[PDB]
RNA sequence: GCGCUGCUGCAGUUGAAACGCCCGUAGUUGGCCCCCCGCCGCCACGAGGAAACGGGAGCGCUCCAGGCAGGCCCGUUGGAC
């Protein structure tokens, strides 16, 4: 059955960017995956989306432009401390210099770098780069 | 009117249990004098309530009982000190005692994540509550009152009809 | 088809976006009530009373003009069965299965779809009394299946 | 499990704040049950021998102190292991050295010089009333006194002072919002602030909330918190008022020091 | 207890030859033109939903300045479950923000069915939402677009546009 | 060393290794939705509780392994955390 739709999303996207298409269509919508995407768009790696209501299952439409390079999970949330980000930095991440990494926190959800600046921790939920 | 016929319960009450000539003592609340109850008029309390002094009140059915119970936390002769917990009810069988079950995690730090934990506590019921099997209680620590038993049931929950056994940590 | 097959089709029905009644409703959300009240009266289940409605009176969705389903009317009106329909009709298919197997018992077919039957019968009065749907004491037994269907019917 | 009480000390299980060095032996002197405990306490010999310098050994302190010339409280005492603690009256009358036992900011005791005026009381903190033989009320302190025939209006960790010549009260400070206080135990030895808030917990601790001079804020449990008069000190008080610095002050004072 | 209720409540006197109305809520468009919004209460809403159209149309045709819009007044409720330290009280979902803000949206525009919804988030404009109307119905209500933007922003700040599909 | 015990992080067509198939209890895992109330986990801070060891500030035992010393005109000389 499905479980993770952060998941099957992020795999869709990758899926299509690596074709070199223009736009991606992922099926359940969620509050999760609109503030993956807002971060997305704010750092600047998927531009703009749109989501679609149907009264259940809402669907999303989002538009690429390259840039991406991959994408993903960590299924089961790991609670990072504050003083244990740099580990996994250099364990996921290519180099400690441009790829971002998203924690949910008591403050909201946000990137190792706002963490890192806020002297807190959290829970990890994926990556990009 | 409403104390005079409470007197009358208590007063009657105390004559069955004479009357029960099977049982081989009688059962009698230590703090009374045994002698109030020839006196016709209601001048002299006949029964021997306290309150657990943590912020929980005193059921109805201790104060307005006619039981006998020195190992009740009301009634009785014991004192609430230490620890509160909570648990669920898994067994209750023995003649004013039952047993809890508490629910609790353990993390492992090998592999980052955690176990589920269960432990039996047993605890001493009065007769003023009415418990059955999946029901939330709490209970206080006592003075050791026997081989396995060092804790009292002080607030009573119920717990619904055919309702699923689930994990509830507390 | 999933839970005790291998197959997965997936024919369904899709409702419509908007929960409006149809421009040419001509019926207030009470006429449709007794409509009901007299079709369950001749021991109708729900899904034929749906199936009426929509058919002979043009009724695409009772909410729709209502605002409540049809099991619900017939609780407020104290006319729903005991014992749930999808249950009920297992139980019918259980019984036929046992009558045709203790006609002739050289058939194994019938005794695994017998069991699949019962699983299933099983974890649904499960859900059941859970929710507190049916009486805590309500128990499948397949020797006494036949007295439940005929007076729980 | 041993058979009965124990009487020596190794010299690694000793308290931190006594600051002895490793390597002076593998023994430590073992306090004698006085006015104060075993790790409220610094044993006289410690005070006389290893800070003042009088003496050199053990037995130049046995010889000086059976020649009665150290009165703690105004009364001699020839014990090398009796134990001196907070708020103590050190006086040594061959030299005119007067000096009050406190805390310093680091949290250890210190030598506080004093003059005569203050010289003839000290503080003492009550922590239990109580009845005793005939019901006669009763009073106690942290340095192991009693006081018979209370005021009433006197309650518990409340601060009472006592003439050293007479066990007499004279005046009494209220455990109250906005007294200054003094810390004695933990993490916190040796700060001065002003109580701001109360918070109890039933059956449990009651945390106490305090503000320093500069509002700095920190807390600690009342088991610790002494009242040292009302906004002001009743007694003299090192040269630091109660201000502990952090690292890097306390690195630039020692470089400067260099 | 306002001078355009009064000559409302004239109006609807005079309209007969049983139904009342709650408040009156007039709000601003970038154009002279304004709108009023009347505060039907709850439970007679569909008795005002009938034939309203030509009520309002007619309400517009004796006081000229502003159109008039009808809608109900619902109330909304800051909590799932309230604890009484006893037991809990659970939010009816009819209270919530959600629901509230789709009637809302609903009864601006009843006689015409709202076909879809969408928001898009663009990357650095504030997200909005854009609703599709049927592809039928338009010059009737082409010109009381921005009227209706105008009322969906004052009553919930959420904003929006509309389009025709 | 060994990613040859694999949480990070192995392998399972043919090299060693997918139960003959189905039902099924314990166990493990479970779509989306309510803006704030209570409870559990979670994060941060704090209190409280021995040192020695380890880390670490300062000091030329001639250096060093070490030790907590030491200088005169010393934070109240220091032994902070
Ligand atoms: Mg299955
Ligand atoms: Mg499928
Ligand atoms: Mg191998
Ligand atoms: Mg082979
Ligand atoms: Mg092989």
């Amino acid at each position: 059955v499905r479980i993770n739709v952060l998941r099957d999303a992020l795999k869709s996207i990758c899926n299509a960017q690596r074709i070199g298409k223009k736009q991606v269509i992922v099926r359940p919508s969620s509050k999760v995956i609109i503030e993956f995407l807002q971060l997305m768009q704010k750092n600047g790696y998927i531009s703009d989306f749109a989501v679609v209501d149907n009264h259940r299952s809402n669907r999303i439409v989002v538009n690429l432009i390259g840039r991406l390079n991959k994408a993903g999970v960590i299924s089961p949330r790991f609670d990072i401390p504050a003083n244990d980000i740099e580990k996994w930095v250099v364990n996921l991440l290519p180099s400690r210099l441009f790829g971002h990494i998203i924690l949910t926190t008591s403050q909201g959800i946000m990137d190792h770098i706002e963490a890192q600046h806020r002297q807190i921790g959290g829970k990890v939920i994926g990556y990009f780069y | 009117r409403r104390a005079l016929e409470r007197a009358e319960t208590l007063r009657k009450a105390a004559y069955e249990m004479a009357e029960n000539q099977h049982e081989r003592a009688y059962h009698k609340q230590s703090q009374i004098f045994q002698g109030r109850f020839l006196r016709k008029d209601n001048a002299r309390c006949l029964r021997f309530y306290k309150s657990i002094g943590m912020g929980y009140h005193t059921p109805i059915t201790a104060i307005n009982g006619t039981y006998i119970d020195k190992k009740c936390p009301f009634t009785g002769n014991v004192s609430i000190r230490g620890r509160i917990l909570r648990g669920v009810v898994h067994s209750a069988k023995m003649q004013r005692s039952i047993i809890v079950r508490r629910d609790y995690l353990h993390f492992v730090q090998k592999y980052k994540r955690y176990e589920r934990r269960h432990k039996h506590v047993a605890a001493h019921l009065s007769p003023c509550f009415r418990v059955k099997e999946g029901d939330i209680v709490t209970i206080g620590e006592c003075r050791p009152l026997s081989k396995t038993i060092r804790f009292n049931v002080i607030k009573v929950e119920p717990v619904s009809e055919a309702a699923k056994k689930r994990f509830s940590p507390f | 088809g999933r839970m005790h097959s291998k197959g997965k089709g997936i024919s369904r029905s899709a409702i419509p976006y908007t929960r409006a009644p149809a421009p040419w409703n001509k019926y207030t959300p009470e006429d449709v009530c007794e409509q009901i009240c007299k079709l369950a009266k001749k021991g109708t289940p729900p899904s034929r009373i749906g199936l009426i409605l929509r058919d002979q009176f043009a009724i695409g969705q009772v909410k729709n003009v209502t605002g409540s389903k049809i099991v619900r009317i017939l609780k407020a009106k104290g006319l729903a069965p005991e014992i749930p329909e999808d249950l009920y009709c297992m139980i019918k298919k259980a019984v036929a299965i046992r009558k045709h197997l203790e006609r002739s018992r050289r058939d194994k077919d019938s005794k695994f779809r017998l069991i699949l039957v019962e699983s299933r019968i099983h974890r649904l009065a499960r859900y059941y009394r859970q929710a507190r749907r049916l009486p805590p004491t309500f128990r499948y037994k397949s020797d006494q299946a036949a007295a439940l269907l005929a007076t729980y019917a | 499990m041993a058979r009965g009480v124990r009487k020596h000390l190794k010299r690694l299980n000793a308290p931190k704040h006594w600051l002895l060095d490793k390597m002076g032996g593998i023994w430590a002197p073992r306090p004698t049950n006085g006015p104060h405990g075993l790790r409220e306490c610094i044993p006289l010999i410690l005070i006389l021998r290893n800070r003042l310098h009088y003496a050199n050994t053990y037995a130049e302190t046995s010889m000086i102190l059976q020649d009665k010339n150290v009165l703690i409280d105004g009364k001699p005492r020839t014990d090398p292991t009796f134990p001196v603690g907070f708020m103590d009256v050190f006086e040594i009358p061959k030299v005119h050295k007067t000096f009050r036992v406190l805390y310093d900011v680091k949290g250890r005791f210190t030598l506080v010089p004093i003059q005569s005026n203050e010289a003839g009381f000290k503080l003492c903190r009550v922590q239990k009333i109580f009845l005793g033989d005939k019901g006669m009320p009763y009073l106690s302190t942290h340095d192991a006194r009693t006081i018979r025939f209370p005021h009433p209006d006197i309650k518990t960790n409340d601060t009472i002072k006592i003439n050293l010549k007479t066990g007499k009260i004279d005046e009494w400070y209220k455990f109250d919002i906005g007294k200054i206080v003094m810390v004695t135990g933990g993490r916190n030895c040796g700060r001065i602030g002003t109580i701001q808030a109360i918070d109890k917990h039933m059956g449990s601790y009651t945390m106490i909330r305090m503000k320093d001079t500069e509002g700095t804020e920190f807390l600690t449990r009342l088991c610790n918190v002494f009242v040292i008069g009302n906004d002001s000190p009743a007694v003299a008080i090192p040269t630091t008022k109660g201000i502990r610095p952090d690292i890097i002050k306390n690195r630039e004072l020692r470089l400067r020091s260099i | 207890l306002s001078e355009l209720e009064k000559q409302v409540a004239g109006t609807l006197l005079k309209l007969e030859d049983t139904l009342y109305i709650s408040s009156v809520k007039e709000i601003a468009v970038d154009g002279d033109k304004k709108a009023a919004v009347v505060y039907v209460p709850y439970p007679m809403l569909q008795s005002f939903q009938k034939n309203s159209e030509a009520l309002i149309l007619k309400l517009e045709k004796n006081h000229s300045g502003h159109r008039f819009i009808i809608v109900a007044n619902r109330t909304i409720m800051k909590n799932a479950y309230v604890f009484t330290g006893k037991k809990s009280i659970r939010r009816p979902r009819s209270r919530t923000m959600t629901s509230v803000y789709n009637c809302i949206l609903d009864d601006i525009c009843y006689p015409i069915h709202v076909i879809g919804k969408r928001t898009l988030y663009p990357a650095g404009s504030n997200p909005r939402l854009q609703v599709v109307l049927p592809k039928a119905v338009y010059n009737e209500v082409s010109e009381r677009t921005k009227t209706y933007s105008a009322v969906y922003k004052a009553l919930t700040e959420r904003d929006t546009e509309f389009i025709f599909m």
